[PDB]
Order: C-alpha cells, then structure tokens, then sequence
C-alpha cells in the first residue's frame, strides 16, 4: 500500500480566513488525487479530481495544485458552509488509499 | 418373461404449432393397508379443531401423478415454451405402462432376501366414466419426479366424504375400487391407454404491456366533462357546479369501458421480519371462506397481484403459491427454505391483492351532511370487468377436475391450469392379494398446441435467461451428492401483449 | 442524476455472512460503462477501498481484506451486492456505495455516493 | 333446450374434495412469532397435510350468498353452498405492521367470484346471469 | 339500413416527423395517479366511431366500406410575412390500416376529433401516441416502443385513392325500448354519489375528487366513470345526478375549463330504471348477526353488489353522440364484455387507420454528413373520406 | 450495428476468406448501386426497399438446464432502451452478440 | 408523374427455417464535386505520413449501402435470431427504388426556392461485372438508418488507386463512370433489381459450452 | 482503468501493425481470438477488438 498523511490533524480557522490542507503521499503518485469533503454523519462528496481539476458541483472557492509528491487544498474565503473533515485518494496504484482526515473549524 | 413389453422414451419434438413431450419413469409400488378397506376420521389425530374435521376411507390401490409440469417438460424446454410462444395447453394424453417385475420379501432373522414372483400379477384399471371421488386435482404429492432418473412411489389412494365432525351421515358413499373391471399384469404383458382433451381454452402467457388504466390516447381530450369543483370558495353558500374535459392535465378522472378484476383481499406480510407487529396472526388475521360450520383459508384465492409496483418484500398471506426447496422439511421451516411466488404480471388488469378495490359512497350530501365513502373490502364481479387468471409454473399443476353442479363462473382452477370436466382418468393401481411389491415402468405422452407471438414491438423483449455468473454447481442440476434441485419458480409469462 | 441507495441488515452475528446491496437509480449498469465500488468507514477513522466491479462483471478486491468480501453484479435488477465472510467486531462501520468512474477518471475518484449504510457486528 | 335439472345430492363437501392420505407440496404461513415476548416476529412455513385440512390450497370456492336472518321454533346443497343464514367468509381488512394488528371484517353477501361452484334449489333482457329461475 | 358519411380532411405534419417519448414529467408535475409513459408519433388516424357521423338527426353493424380519394398534397413557402402555398404533385401521403390489431387499440376512449357531424364541415386529423406501462414518470423493463413505419403501407401520391371492406364480428342487437316470491333480481350495482343540479342543496365544501366513486390498480385510483349501467336517479326527482354516473356532453361552443352546468348536457338513465337500482341507492339490507330473546335482529346496507344468479339487467344507452363500438382488451377472461359507455363490445372492432405526410428533405449539405436530415418543406395534404356502414334493424 | 458481407480480393489464393471484421466473404457480393443526378443547383429524394432472406438452422440441443438468453432489464429507467428520447433521437444502447445458446466442442 | 412508383414495405416474416426482411428508407442526393470527378491525394490535405498516403479519385455518383445488419433488423427481431438458431445465411436480395422526385434550387437574397423539376432524370445502375472498385466492404457510414423514421443522405462514392506518395504511377487505373451503361429515371419511373446470394456457410450463434 | 497503464504514448508506437510495401499499417480488428482470459474484463486488446461508439459520441478524442 501508499500510504497517506494531511499534515494539519486539525485546524481550526474560522470564518473568512483563508485554510490550506496538505497531504503528501508516500510515494510519488504522478498528480493523481482526489480531495473529498465530509459533514458528520453524511457520506462524503468529491471536491477536487485529478490534481486541480474542479468539480461541477462545487464552489470556485476550492483549489488545488500538486506537484506529485506533494498536495495542498486551499479553501479560500472560507465561508460557515463547510466546517468539515477532509481526505485525499491517490489514484496512482492498487490498493486506493483514503490517509487520515483533516478536521477544519 | 424374456421379451421387454416397451421401451425407454424420453424427448420432445418441436413441430409447427405443436409439442410432443414424453416421460418415462421407474416405479415401486408397495402393498398398503395389507390389501385391506379400511376407515379414517380425524380422531384418529384427535381432531383438536372442527374445521379439521374429516371422515373418509383409505384403500389398498394406488394412483400415478404426472399432474404437475415439471414430469413433461425438462426446464430447457420449458425455457423454449415460455419465451417464444403467447399460449399454449394440451391435446392428446397417451398411457404406458409396461416391464412390469413382481418382488417377494421374506424376512429370515437378520436379512431379508427378495427374489422374483411370475406368476403374480398387478390389477390395474382407468376411471374414464369418472365414478370414483378425484383427487389428482388439489396438488398432492407424489407426482412423478422431476428429473428422469429418480425411481418413485405410487401414492396411497383415499377419498373423503360426508362429516359432521368425526361422525357419517345417511347420505355418505363407500366406494369399493374392487366393483369396476380391471386389468391383470403378468411380466410379461403390457398396459396402454390414449386419451383425447376436451377443449380448454389457451393458457395466456405474456404480461401486458399497458395498463388497464393506460389504454386512452394520451394527445387528445375527451368529449365528456366531469365535476371539477364543487366550491368556488371559501365561505358560507358558496357551492358550485363546474365542469371541465376529461384530459392528460387531469388524466385519472376520464370516462373508461372496463374495470379491472374481482378482488378478496388478503392481509399482507413482509419477508422483512422487523416490520411486523409481535402477535400471532396466522390463523387469526387470514382471509377465509366459511362452509357448513367449518371454516376453510382461502387459498390462494381469485388471481390477484400480490404487490404494488416497487414492493418485492410484502406478499399476501394466503394468496401466493409457496413452494419448497430441495430438501426443506416439513414442519415450521424458516421464509428462506422455501419459494413464493409473486403476480407481478396480473397487476395491469388486476387489483393488488393486499389492497382495497375501491371506494364507495356510504350516504347521501347535504348542506347537513358530508359526502362519506368507505373501502370496499371485497368486490364481486360486476359486468364489464376484465381480470388474467394465475399463473402456471414448471412446479405448479396442470388441469383439475370441474365440480359437477348446475353452474359455475370461469371454471378455471384457482391455483392455476386447464379446469376440465373430463381431465385425465385416474389410474389405479394395486398388487394382486396372494408381503410383495411390484416396479415397471411409466411413460406418459401429451401433445401440445402453440400459440405463436406476432408481436411487432421495436425493442426487445423480456426473456428468461440462466445467469452466467460463476458458481459452485449449475442451476437445475445435480449437485456432489446428487440431489436434484430446482432453484426457483418460473412463471409461464415473459412476453407482452397490447391490453 | 444517480442516487444510490443501499440496504440489507444492520445487525450481523460475528462470523456470520455480512450482505449488503446497492440499487443504483439513474443509469443502467449495463450500458453505462463506468465502475461501481464499494468503501467501509470504520468509525471516527479514515475510509479504506473495499474493491469495485466493472459493468461487465469483472472485480477488484482490496488485498488487505483477505479474500473475505465478494462483489456479485446484478444486472438486470440494476443492483450490486457486498458479500464479506466471517464478519468479525472489528469489521463494523458505515458502508458506502460508490460510482467509481467518469469520462476522465473512471475507476479512480468517486464522484456519486451512497446515502451511507450503518452495520454493526455483534453477538 | 335447457339442462337437465340436476336432482341429486353431492356426497362431498367442496372443501373435502382433497385425498385424505397425501401431503401437498405447497407451504402456508404456520407461526408469526417465536414465542410469547418482545421483538419476537419470524416468519415459519409449514405444509398443507392432512393433520391440518383447513389452510390447504384448494381450486374452488364455495357459491354466492346472500345472507338470511335466522329464525328458530335445502339440506341437500349445504355441501358445495354457505349456509343461507351465516357470514360466508370473513376478509382481512388493515394492513399489519408494529403499530397496528391486522383486523378483519365479516363478509355478509359476496357475489359471484371466478372460481365458484354452486347447486340450483326468462325475462327479456340485454344481459342475464346464469338464468335458471328462483 | 344503410348509411353513408363523406367528409374532407386537413392533416397537418406532426412531430416535425419525428417519434418523441411524451411522459407525465414532460406535462405534469407530483399527480401520482395521473403520472404516465408513452410516445407520440407523427402519424394521424381517422376515428369515425361517434354516432352522429353516420346519422342525422333494436339496431347493429353489418358491414364497412371505407374509401380514401381526391389527394391534394399542398407545399408551404414561406416568404417574410405572407406564405406562398404551392401544389406538390410529386409528394406521397402513406396510409396503411391495422388488421390485425398489432398497435395500441385508442379509438375506445371516447376520444375527440371524430368526423363532425354536418357535412359540409372540414376536419383535422387528430395525431396519434399511445400510453405503455410506466412507474411513476419512468418505464419499467416490460413496455413497448412500436415504430408505426414498421408496417407495411401504401403510398398515395394526388392520382392514388385507398379502400378497404371491413366485416363486423355477430354482437348482441342493440336494445332501443324501455313480499312476494320472485324469480329474479334486480342487477349489480357500485354506488355513486348524488349530486342535484341546485348549489343551494349540496354541501359546502370540496367533495368532488373524494365523493367520487374510484377503484385502485397498482396503487393509482382512477375513477369509475360512468360504471355499471343504473337508473340516474328515483322515480319523480329528476334534479339530482351520480358524481360520476352518468357521460356528460358539452354544448357547442362550450369552455374546457370550469364551465356551468347549463354549458354541459347531462345524461339520464330514466328509461331502465325497471330493472336496474338506482345508482345513488343501497342494493338492499342484509341480516348482520343472528336474532335471539338477547339480541335484536340487525340489519345493515349493501353498497356494492357483484352479479348472483338470476339478476338481469339493461346495458347503457348509446347517444347520437355517443361512441359505437369499443374494443374488447384480451385478457383470460371477462364478463359481459358490453363497454361502460355504450355500444357493441367487438374482440375484433373495425381497425385503426393511420396516414402521414411522407416527409420530403430540405437541400443536403451538399458535403456528405451522416447526421439524419431534420430540415424538411413544411407541407401538409387534403382530400376526402367516406364510409359507409350497413346497419340491421330488429 | 456490424457489417453483413464484404468482397474477397480477387486473387490467386486466400485462407478462410471469411473477413476479419465479421460477416461472410464473397466472391459475388450484392453489387455496388450507383445513383447520380443529371447535370441540368439540384436534388432527388425517395424511397429505398430493400429485402434480404434469411435461412435459419434450429437449435437441436439435449441439454437440460436452461440457455443463457438475451433480455431486456426491468428497472423502471428514465427511457426504455432501443427507443427515442424526447428529442426523436433513436439510441442504440449497446452493441448484441449473436452468440447465446450453446453447443459441444 | 401523379402516381405512386411503388409502395412502404417494412416488416418480417418468420417462415419455418426462414426468415424474410423488408427495410423501407427516405434518402436524399444532392450533387458532389459539381458534376466533376475530381483528383483528390493526400498533398490536398497536407500529406503528412508515408502510412496515410493516398492517390485517388471523386466522384459526383453517390451510392447506397445497406452493407449493415441493423438496416435489416430490428432489435426485438434480431433478439428472436440470437435466441433461437445456431446460425443464419443470405439467400435472396430483392431490390427496389423508386419515387424519385427531384428538386432545384434557384437562391434569391435570404430565402432559397425550391420547386418540382419535372422534366429531370436521375442516373442509376449496379456494378454486377465488378469492374469497379468494391468499397462496400470497408465499413464505412453513410448505411442506411438504423431508425425506419430516419431520412438519410446518399453517401459520395470514391476510390484510390496505386501510388507513390502522393504522385501516381503507370498501372493506376482511372474508372469513368459515365462509361457505363445506366438507366435514367424521371420522377414517374422506378428501379427494381434481384439478387441470389452465393453459397456461403452458415454464420455461427452459439458457444462452445466445452 | 486509466492508472494500470503506462505514462507514455504507446498508441501508435506500441500496436500490432502489418507492413506492405514500406507503409505501416495497424492490426484492425486482427484475427479471431478472444479478448481477454476468464475473469479480467477490464482489459482489452488494442486494436484488436471493433469499437462502435454511443450516440452523441463526438468524431475526435
């Protein structure tokens, strides 16, 4: 397996502030990604496929630039819709792998 | 003795319009009641109940089976009948009965040895007068089996008559099998008999593919009006009368020419445990028929969809055939050791079975009174319905003998096939009295008429297909062991016809 | 639009069969020709990819699972079912349905979900 | 041209026509619980034999009935028909479900059905239903 | 009796020659009952089955003759505001005619768009669609999508004309007249509800939908209309009328949305009323227990009777308005197969007669694209119809 | 929606000319149809007919348990399948092997 | 020129062993390359593989082809093939064309006109010699709709020859058209041919259950 | 499944071809075999297999 690590475990950033959660894969991963967005209790949404490309579905707000190895989700003028933890998915290779979550306030 | 008295004859030919199916089997048939008439009533039992009650005699002879599908039809050729034809029912019916052997056992302290009897013989007769009591018509047991190498037992033959609980009345009759002329068998001599069906009606195999509410055009309104509004508003004397064109804006209210089928209705249970109440309900809450004190469940009833459009799990209680898997018990077993079988077919022309027929008006408006209508529970038949009869499946029956009264309506049995008031003659059978037993061979012969499928829809049809899925053994094949099994039901309608 | 519902029980004996089904309404399996997966939320923690199984029948299974789940597609009811044996109390949690594909990225991100599925094993 | 007046007596009843010997390979609904309790619902199946001659599945129901008051101080056709002055069957109305139990109501005239059999004891008219006179 | 109708029609181009699946979303919104799934097709029909068409102001059919001639096909220029119209004397009109009943059977319904009555009238074809099975707004696995150019039909161009003979199946005459021990009953009955004419009498509120008699099949209620035939109301009060007893017919002119009472002409059933109920009426009592020195005797009413042995009963009137013939869906069994609302009940009735304009293409791109060519001459053909029906008189 | 015929090169020799793409190789296929309009900015329309006639070989086989067929699903879709849409336009869902029942090696 | 040239045939007919299938279509024909056969090669297109290069021709004829099954069945037909037989074959074609009618364009300003041209003739002949190129066979567009419903455009007819590159050499051989032997319709007449298909095997629906 | 492949443009430079006088030319459809073994239908031959499109389906990429 590949593993997956966000680096903030928890952040918390209120309102209008602007958040970027990061995650780094354990071996290059050639910008496959996928950030995903859970409210409790609900089951999680896309956000973010591939390496930057948005979803329709959501906000222009969401973005995100990986370089391979390394991968950023900056939530920009957070508004109070989204309090939410977030993951990321390599789709690079078998087994596909959801690291840790990212809790954001 | 050695010179065969037949042949082994088991295929079906396909021709034209028409089907030749034969079956042939091995039998072994035992001596039962040691050749003896005798009595049963249900305190035999004890007859805890009066509705139990029965009072009848239980005799020597024996009688073959093949009444139900699945002796004929191979679930290939099934599969063949039920795609490509719209209907389909019988013709001809041709009898074998033949290599017949008799065995003697002798018990000698710990073994016993069986060896040959020639010189015995085994009386057999056909009722084709119809002078005996019938009962190859409510779906016993014993049918010959499945799958054409299994050997079978001829059923025990016993007939009922007229009960007050255990006791007889003046009127009841005693039939002694041993007054009709019958046929004696030696090994080496043979039985045959043909017959000829009366004319049944096809079975209709197909589902509809419009609903009897559908059938409008759904582009132009109608030329009749209906009651719109009753009010034009809120407040004191302010009713109205206002009509408006029957349309697809307001499609349900439009004036129709028929009316779907009769309804009984049955309670509803769910395969789903949870979602029912903890009370035993059984007995108590199923819809039954009363006879002279006695009341009989009602089962399954007239032809009636068992489940509303998106609902597998709810199934009437009394109003659905269930059959048993290979090798489930007999007592009390669990909803998933055996099959029901659901009408999803009739729901277009009839009425779901767990639901209400309708609605009437209970009274007369007023400015005094309201408008108050109740449910109707049960609805006769009333000129003008349509309804499909149930279904016939590779497991289910063939034909039924009519009562004979004055009158009937639509005598088609309830648990589906051919109604008849000639079916196929019984055939009895027994050992002549000299313990001993006696095996032959059956071979049954039907021929079949098609009703081939015209339709011209566009896009395919709904076909009966085996999963391709991996498995651990085939459907409708032997397993390790080598018991023979039937997954599940088949229903006879796959295809479509226009309403 | 494609919604996803999933259904079956929720309370399994340990070492009993756990079953699950997913009904997809929306699209046909058969003609829609993207991948249908399976993930398991075990609770308050991170989700883990069980396996997916491309329309015309062919699975992938998560190694780390050992051999114990099993995908059967149902195609003409419309539905995909999870099967995994000897259930355990570890394997408890939410058990979501998925579309694993789209047009770029089919069998990769899952963009259409399951309204989620509560199982928990217990004696 | 009209049937011979049947001028007999059956010497079955409409619900013993079964043979008394034999078991049927259809299944009824026997018990809904487990046992007195809570949260007790099962579903068991049992077959139609003769220990139990009641539930077992049968091609024909019993004629139209109408009811009668009864009033006390054709014997020959209580066989196949309901008696004039009873409830000829009882029919289930309410659905179940944990709310509620399953209720049943009594039906006190039930016309004709698809199925039915019965024994006998014109005017001019666009339709007529089985014409023999009362 | 025979009987000739002759008539001049205008069938336009439908669907822009196209096949289009028409379903309760594409119209309707929520209307569980109403919802349903069906195509509309760019073929137009002829429904001469109204009375009135054969007829100016016992019985049965006989015999049909059917004839199609004097086409004149019409292309149409348009230029800015004003549009030139053109004869096309090379263009086709098909025409086939359903004999053995392999489409969808509309013509039972009581549709519009009949033949109109007065001669000198000049009507539009009505377009033909069927409704299928459908769940909800959706179509379930089992419906059926019939393309009507998978037929064989006969193209007309204007020097062409098409006849048929038809032969109606033998149906019953039509019937034109009206405490003791008996013989026989009066018939079935499904109650209505009464409605009368004068708003001062009826209640105060919105009891129309829920008033009204319905019966449910797959969980949609659909009202009974007009149901069994029944007297419309008691012997000397002529005032009141079932909410769905009885067909209700529009005068000329009238609205199609909330028009009064006097706009509508209701239908009476006064003439039968000897030896049917009355619709608004209770079939009768029934004993609901058993009598004793402890109990009373009850009774209780019967609402909704199905048919016992010995009833009779009078089928419904057929109007000049009225429809003549209604096809009988094929089913295992039925009884009494006379429609609800009048008229010869046939397994076989008089077939469906289909006709479009053959659609002719605008200019191809001149650069071969293999998309369908949607861009066509709007164009659309007269011409003439007469039928002819041989009648018995008792 | 594959091809029926296609014409075997003429040629000295070939192998199992049935052709690659599906169908039955001919020496003789049903001959080209041209069509042109006369030089006279013009056009033609009509109508084409045209018939072919099948001969069939019946399935024999003895084998007990049931062949897999090919069916039409029963899940209440949007659209039925092989049928138009609301805009008139006739889909063809997926493409259908000729290959169902079954026979011995 | 005010009747009908022939009739709407559509169906099938399923007759003991055989089967009979009748599709009926609407075309349309414009006119290609302005009445010209015209050079075309890859140096028009820009040329740019040795792989792709081609030398060839275009011609104004347009033809038709019915080359796909689906022209023939329909689906719910084509199930009750599939389902049923362990294999099939081309016995009889039967062709039919007819009322043709033909159209001219004279443009003013924004509106186009369009009008009967009675007096017009429409070229049509078969290549039952073989003397042409065979591009029936390579599975390209342009069939006949899947859809009966649908009106179709007659597909141009062209062919290549041997080449060096986009130059051409000594034994490519140029095909004339014209030079054949054609039947000329005008808008009351109708073209009919038949054809007995060679004997070919049966094509195989089954699979080997070893 | 996009990832199982390899991250360069074996398209044209990695198929089957037969060549005739010095011109490449692509192995399509290729002869009669089957298309992948018992079990694993995400993968496919090449070139190797006909591929119609679904309608709607544009004309490049």
């Amino acid at each position: 397996d590949i593993q997956m690590t966000q680096s903030p475990s928890f952040v918390s950033a209120s309102v209008g502030d602007r958040v970027n959660i990061t995650c780094r894969a354990s071996q290059g991963i050639n910008s496959w990604l996928a950030w995903y967005q859970q409210k409790p209790g609900k089951a999680p949404k896309l956000l973010i496929y591939s390496a930057s490309s948005l979803q329709s579905g959501v906000p222009s707000r969401f973005s995100g630039s990986g370089s391979g190895t390394d991968f950023t989700l900056t939530i920009s003028t957070l508004q109070p819709e989204d309090f939410a933890t977030y993951y990321c998915q390599q789709a690079n290779s078998f087994p596909y792998t959801f690291g840790q979550g990212t809790k954001v306030d | 003795v050695g010179s065969s008295s037949g042949n082994w004859h088991c295929d079906s030919q396909w021709l034209g319009d028409r089907v030749i199916t034969t079956s042939t089997r091995t039998w072994a048939l035992p001596t039962y009641n040691n050749h003896l008439y005798k009595q049963i009533s249900n305190s035999t039992s004890g007859g805890s109940s009066n509705d139990n009650a029965y009072f009848g005699y239980s005799t020597p002879w024996g009688y073959f089976d093949f009444n139900r599908f699945h002796c004929h039809f191979s679930p290939r050729d099934w599969q063949r009948l039920i795609n490509n034809n719209w209907g389909f029912r019988p013709k001809r019916l041709n009898f074998k009965l033949f290599n017949i052997q008799v065995k003697e056992v002798t018990d000698n302290n710990g073994v016993k040895t069986i060896a040959n009897n020639l010189t015995s013989t085994v009386q057999v007769f056909t009722d084709s007068d119809y002078q005996l009591p019938y009962v190859l018509g409510s779906a016993h047991e014993g049918c010959l089996p499945p799958f054409p190498a299994d050997v079978f037992m001829i059923p025990q033959y016993g007939y009922l008559t007229l009960n007050d609980g255990s006791q007889a009345v003046g009127r009841s009759s005693f039939y002694c099998l041993e007054y009709f002329p019958s046929q004696m068998l030696r090994t080496g001599n043979n039985f045959q008999f043909s017959y000829e069906f009366e004319n049944v009606p096809f079975h209709s195999s197909y589902a509809h593919s419009q609903s009897l509410d559908r059938l409008m055009n759904p582009l132009i309104d109608q030329y009749l009006y209906y009651l719109s509004k009753t009010i034009n508003g809120s407040g004191q004397n302010q009713q109205t009368l206002k009509f408006s064109v029957a349309g697809p804006s307001n499609m349900a209210v439009q004036g129709r020419n028929y009316i779907p089928g009769p309804s009984y209705r049955q309670q509803r249970v769910s395969t789903t445990v949870t979602q029912n109440n903890n009370s035993e309900f059984a007995w108590p809450g199923a819809s039954s028929w009363a006879l002279n004190g006695r009341n009989s469940l009602m089962n399954p009833g007239p032809a009636m969809a068992s489940h509303k459009e998106g609902e597998d799990r709810f199934f009437p209680l009394s109003g659905s055939l269930i059959f048993g898997k290979q090798g489930t018990g007999r007592d009390n077993v669990d909803a998933d050791k055996v099959m029901i079988t659901n009408e999803e077919e009739i729901k277009t022309t009839n009425p779901v079975a767990t639901e209400s027929y309708g609605q009437v008006a209970t009274n007369h408006q007023s400015a005094q009174a309201q408008a108050q209508t109740g449910w109707v529970q049960n609805q006769g038949i009333l000129p003008g319905m349509v309804w499909q009869d149930r279904d016939v499946y590779l497991q289910g029956p063939i034909w039924a003998k009519i009562p004979h009264t004055d009158g009937n309506f639509h005598p088609s049995p309830l648990m589906g096939g051919f109604g008849m008031k000639h079916p196929p003659p019984q055939i009895l059978i027994k050992n002549t009295p000299v313990t001993q037993y006696s095996t032959g061979q059956v071979s049954v012969e039907i021929e079949w008429e098609l009703q081939k499928e015209n339709s011209k829809r566009w896009n395919p049809e709904i076909q009966y297909t085996s999963n391709y899925y991996k498995s651990n053994n085939v459907e409708f094949a032997v397993n390790t062991e080598g018991v023979y099994s039937e997954p599940r039901p088949i229903g006879t309608r796959y295809l479509t016809r226009n309403l | 639009q494609v919604q996803l519902q999933e259904s079956g029980p929720g309370l399994v004996k340990s070492s009993e069969t756990l079953s699950l089904t997913c009904t997809v309404s929306g699209e046909s399996i058969s003609s829609s020709s993207h991948y249908w997966g399976w993930i398991r939320q075990p609770p308050g923690k991170g989700l883990e990819f069980l396996g997916n199984v491309y329309y015309l029948g062919s699975t992938y299974y998560n190694p780390s699972l050992e051999s114990r789940v099993t995908i059967l597609l149902d195609t003409s009811k419309n539905q995909f079912s999870l099967k995994v044996n000897s259930v355990t109390v570890a394997d408890t949690a939410v058990y979501y349905c998925a579309r694993h594909g789209a047009g770029s990225y089919s069998g990769l991100f899952f963009d259409y979900w399951g309204q989620g599925a509560r199982v928990i094993v217990s004696s």
